[PDB]
């Protein structure tokens, strides 16, 4: 899928990007001239008809007159777009800092891995991992000491044509970590949901209690729909 | 599991070239890269070189930059080191040891050297007299 | 080319003790060392792959810690079968080294 | 209010809740055949007519014209603010790692306490203090401590039903904490503005100086205009 | 331009702004009857005609249902621009925690220093620094410190009436700190590409290695295309 | 200022049973929970059990698991432990503590134990003894 | 169940001077430990209700800090009206379970 | 280079009121701060007081806040400092110090005493007796 | 008034030895700190003008750190021209203040 089992700490080449720093002739003849390439547009308010079947002039400024508010307003609309990306870019040069890897990821809607060089970013491409191998362990303490357990679940896995298998911890969005050194003291009454493929391994007390589908945890509804209502396809009825 | 095979003892001539040779049997040889490492006689372990045999890419120490040529022939799945003008401070139990972690995806060179070596040979032990 | 030192050339201790082994460089290895173990007429045998991170089949007794400069290995309990030379070998760039391994012995 | 006083603390039973990762018959006849469910238009562009009074065809393909480029782009709309949500996905999901309830009461616009239990939330409610009885202390330094003092101000407090008077400290959005463990090394020259309710307390060199109301200081203008222009209604004039 | 060389840590006076918290008659008669200032417009579906040449009320009705369904889309988005600036509000505010500078540079689309005073944002003016004094150094290391080297690289600059050369250190989007206190630990093959001016000052073992312009490394494609397509311009051809 | 009252001195016969009350004046007697806490001669603070009369949710210590009742009674505001098949080592003085923080808004059960126990009772001395 | 463990049996100390109790577990309380202060034949008296936070009416002396497994309970001066016994009481999940108490006392 | 040229040394009897000037060559004088710092004989530095000529802003020291005044004379890119009632205490050298960064950009005042005083002066003995 | 006090007010130490002066501030000077060296008969000379920022022109084995109430400075190597009187002086606000300098001798 997007984000397949992947280990991206061994890229040793990664491509460098920068988030980019720096992001009609109406002559009044209450008559207006407007210029086509091929024919001059007339429009008249107090006319309400536009000149470039009495209702052909009619017609035309019915197009004509929707036509100008339309692109004022994909106008508007594309002016405050841009003022929003302008943020957003923003917003998400700030989130890399925070974690490079998810926001690169997001913005090229595949699994990439990002390192900040300096003003840059570093963006190489993940060892991907074979998807049935993948296995996670149900222990969760780290071995000789009762005080310090993996914060994250450990994970078995092997190469795409390797027959070795490797042990590693599992992170976020299906990526797996090579070096097991994320941990954390352990506490009492610790209850952890971690997502890995298309399941969330439920851990109680740093130990695999039961492996529910994703389903099985309620989505969060981020999403704000936008209602768009496509315009009604009305046929126009002869009168007289 | 992966068992490296190291060629066995041999006493070299001073000025002679000694080329040790390290069998892999078990995994994917040519993805995986060869580190040889050299211990003298009570000393400690000496990095000599390292190469992978997909991209054929040998990286020596400066120490040997001149006189080591480390090569890898995937057909008989063998890496092959070879030391030219050898002086007596070359005698030692020279050792092919694999990195723990993959160092190739297909064409895309990676840095599983970041790991260490897991998998190490039994020893070379090549002794320089005449 | 970085340049790994051992703190301590040998180390005696008790049956049980805890041995701290420390591994400075003049540069930043950045969790990039490997811990390895090496008996008397036999093959290093790698403990800690990573800084930290301890490789399997060795002696939960066996743990590292340590990042960038500094680096660390520790045996919680000292026991017959810790008798040994430990290397610390940088894996951040080429040329790798180890550090001089230190004698552990039974005190 | 949406944000009244209340401790976000006491919850025992969070709902766990999961951010998603996964988020026209034209035929050629310059005539243009589109089936509509009770008929078929034929649009034809050099013929400027639309077929489902001369002007009716007109009539009709003027709408027909505007309907497919209105709905194309409300297409191109709609397929830019999906990318634009699955982004603002990326950034809620990383925000609420940096503050969870913060971002969960915005998700939900209500004030809900949200902690994070691996890879899914925990929304669970807060327990509401009597709004009359919320009281800031002029106080801001730890007792028996001049170099610590306490970060944010000091409330007393009760529940609903409850005649006991509690001690809590003053977070943001009008949630007050009953660990006043939040503190800091007292600064010379420090000056605090903090909201409480709908008037903003100042503190000099952590000691109440006085309370203004929100109007007091000026409102970041973060909102971005769309400048929405709704289609003027015009008359058409009967002509001849 | 808009962030210009400046050093944003001498402002003494700070202006307080705070985030805000809190951000048609139709009458059937199918027909439907609107009031219009000036007229009432009645609107028959089944008739296909609007009542203020039998096409008038047929391109009224055109006009208006198309008027109707434009605006109705016009509010929709706007109500969800809405609750999206509320969220982007909401984010701006987390970011602000994170850094406050950098997001009120972009709230204000002009460079500014900002510090948050309790709940409050303290705007002040940064000072303009000599475009041509500035100049980098090509040691990013501390003197006397092996272990320790200059995270960012030093500049030397000049106020701008003022001949003494000052030393200062490189932030982000052209802001010099009088400070150098921005420093990290030493590490092998450590490359850095920091941005100043129109060029990028790559660095590599914290010694300065060559001088590229931005236009040399790679831009990220954050901004999301709207593709809006303007309405074209049709000339309805007369036919009998 | 919420007191809470609780009965007097009993010296009860081994495998007999004690009943200790605590009243409580000046609060919510419900919504709060009431910790059951027994402190033997010369030993440290032994927590037996807490109760919420609201939700009567009562949970007991492993010890007394099996012999140990807690209830409350909300008309008469007085919360009960019964402790059953006395033994010499149950000599002690009971004590009934109140959480510090509300442990209940309306249905909803609250985390109030994480603060502790402000108000304590004067303690009842039971000697189990022939 | 979780166990805590008070690291002082029995603190002796001048009036003036400062006297530190520390309170293990073997989890993570979470900031959820009590010190309580009883007198002989007396009730406990809650010090701090949280591991910092200090209760409304106790002598500002008493302080405590700490968090997850560690936590200690420091009287910045020990007065006449501070040789009782303190005992550290976790409460983040039952069975809740109270500290042996430390005996302070004036040396 | 700038230079702060301080005025000779002046014997002045008790009661008797001295003002010490302090010329700046080779940079502004309006736009950067002079602070007035006195050291009695075998005595630690002790602030006086400094000004900004720019707005003439002068903040002096508690102990001399009504015997002293720190003026300042753009046209002779001169700074003064007056202290009154001159008692034996007062002897000591007087020094002129200039702020290290810049303290008004315009109209704007700026925070550039938080960087210290870089160029000092000669210094001024003043010896207060009869 | 902010109060800031130097901890050492004399230090002795042989030529190639290290010397910490330390500057403790009742309330938070924010990294307004400055270091000062004063020769008998010379006006002072400013070596670190933030907390940690070191002045240009003065020898690199002059170092500063500290933030708020503590701040140091450390001499790399005690160097014959190091003997001198060190004073630390509060730049956060009015009145600005200079603590007692620390007298750096030959030993
Ligand atoms: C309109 O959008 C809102 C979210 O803004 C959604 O809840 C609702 O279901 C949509 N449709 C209707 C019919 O309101
Ligand atoms: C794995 O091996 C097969 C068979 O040689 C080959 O087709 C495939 O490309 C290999 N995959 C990778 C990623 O090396
Ligand atoms: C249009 O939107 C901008 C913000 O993008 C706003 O400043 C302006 O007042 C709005 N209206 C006009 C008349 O431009
Ligand atoms: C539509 O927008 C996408 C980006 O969202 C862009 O890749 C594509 O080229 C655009 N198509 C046009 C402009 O016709
Ligand atoms: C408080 O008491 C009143 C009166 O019984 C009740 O209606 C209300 O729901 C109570 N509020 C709570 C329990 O939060
Ligand atoms: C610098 O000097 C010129 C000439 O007097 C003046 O116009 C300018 O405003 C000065 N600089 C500033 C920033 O005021």
């Amino acid at each position: 899928t997007s984000f397949p089992f992947r280990v991206c700490e061994l890229s040793s080449h990664g491509d460098l990007f920068r988030f980019s720093s720096d992001i009609e002739n109406h002559t009044e003849g209450s008559t207006i001239a407007t210029e086509t390439g091929k024919s001059i547009h007339f429009v008249t308010d107090e006319g309400t008809s536009s000149f470039v079947n009495p209702a052909t002039v009619q017609i035309q400024f019915a197009y004509d007159s929707l036509r100008r508010q339309i692109n004022r307003m994909l106008g508007d609309l594309a002016r405050a777009w841009c003022l929003e990306q302008k943020r957003q870019n923003m917003v998400l040069r700030e989130l890399t800092k925070i974690n490079p890897t998810t926001v690169m990821s997001s913005i090229y809607g595949k699994a990439v891995a990002a390192k900040r060089l300096g003003d840059v970013i570093s963006v190489s491409q993940c060892v991907p991992v074979n998807q049935a191998t993948v296995t996670l362990r149900k222990s969760m303490r780290v071995p000789g000491s009762e005080t310090m357990c993996y914060s994250r679940p450990l994970v078995s896995f092997s190469f795409i044509n390797d027959t070795k298998t490797y042990e590693g911890q599992l992170g976020t969005d299906n990526e797996i970590f090579l070096t097991k050194k994320m941990t954390e003291v352990c506490q009492a009454t610790s209850q952890y949901y971690f997502q890995s493929g298309n399941e969330i391994h439920v851990y109680n007390d740093y130990h695999h209690f039961k492996t529910i589908e994703l389903d099985g945890i309620a989505t969060l509804q981020t999403f704000i729909s936008l209602n768009t209502s496509l315009i009604e396809n009305i046929d126009f009825a002869s009168l007289e | 599991q992966v068992q490296l095979v190291q060629s066995g003892a041999e006493v070299k001539k001073p000025g002679s070239s000694i080329k040790v040779s390290c069998k892999t049997s078990g995994g994917p040889f040519s993805t995986y890269g060869i580190n040889w490492v050299r211990q003298a006689p009570g000393q400690g372990l000496e990095w000599m070189g390292w190469i992978i045999p997909v991209f054929d890419t040998s990286s020596f120490a400066q120490r040997f930059q001149d006189r080591l040529s480390i090569t890898a022939d995937a057909s008989t799945s063998t890496a092959y080191m070879e030391l030219r003008s050898l002086r007596s401070e070359d005698t030692a139990v020279y050792y092919c040891a694999r990195d723990r972690v993959l160092g190739a995806h297909g064409a895309n060179p990676l840095n599983g050297h970041h790991y260490g070596m897991d998998v190490w040979g039994q020893g070379t032990t090549v002794t320089v007299s005449s | 080319d970085i340049q790994i030192t051992q703190s301590p050339s040998s180390v005696s201790a008790s049956v049980g003790d805890r041995v701290t082994i420390t591994c400075r460089a003049n540069l930043g290895i950045s969790d990039w060392l490997a811990w390895y173990q090496q008996k008397p007429g036999r093959a290093p045998k790698l403990l800690i792959y990573a800084a930290s991170s301890l490789e399997s089949g060795v002696p939960s007794r066996f743990s590292g810690s340590g990042s960038g400069i500094y680096f660390t290995l520790t045996i919680s309990s000292l026991q017959p079968e810790d008798v040994a030379t430990y290397f610390c070998q940088q894996a951040n760039s080429f040329p790798l080294s180890f550090g001089g391994g230190t004698r552990v012995d039974i005190a």
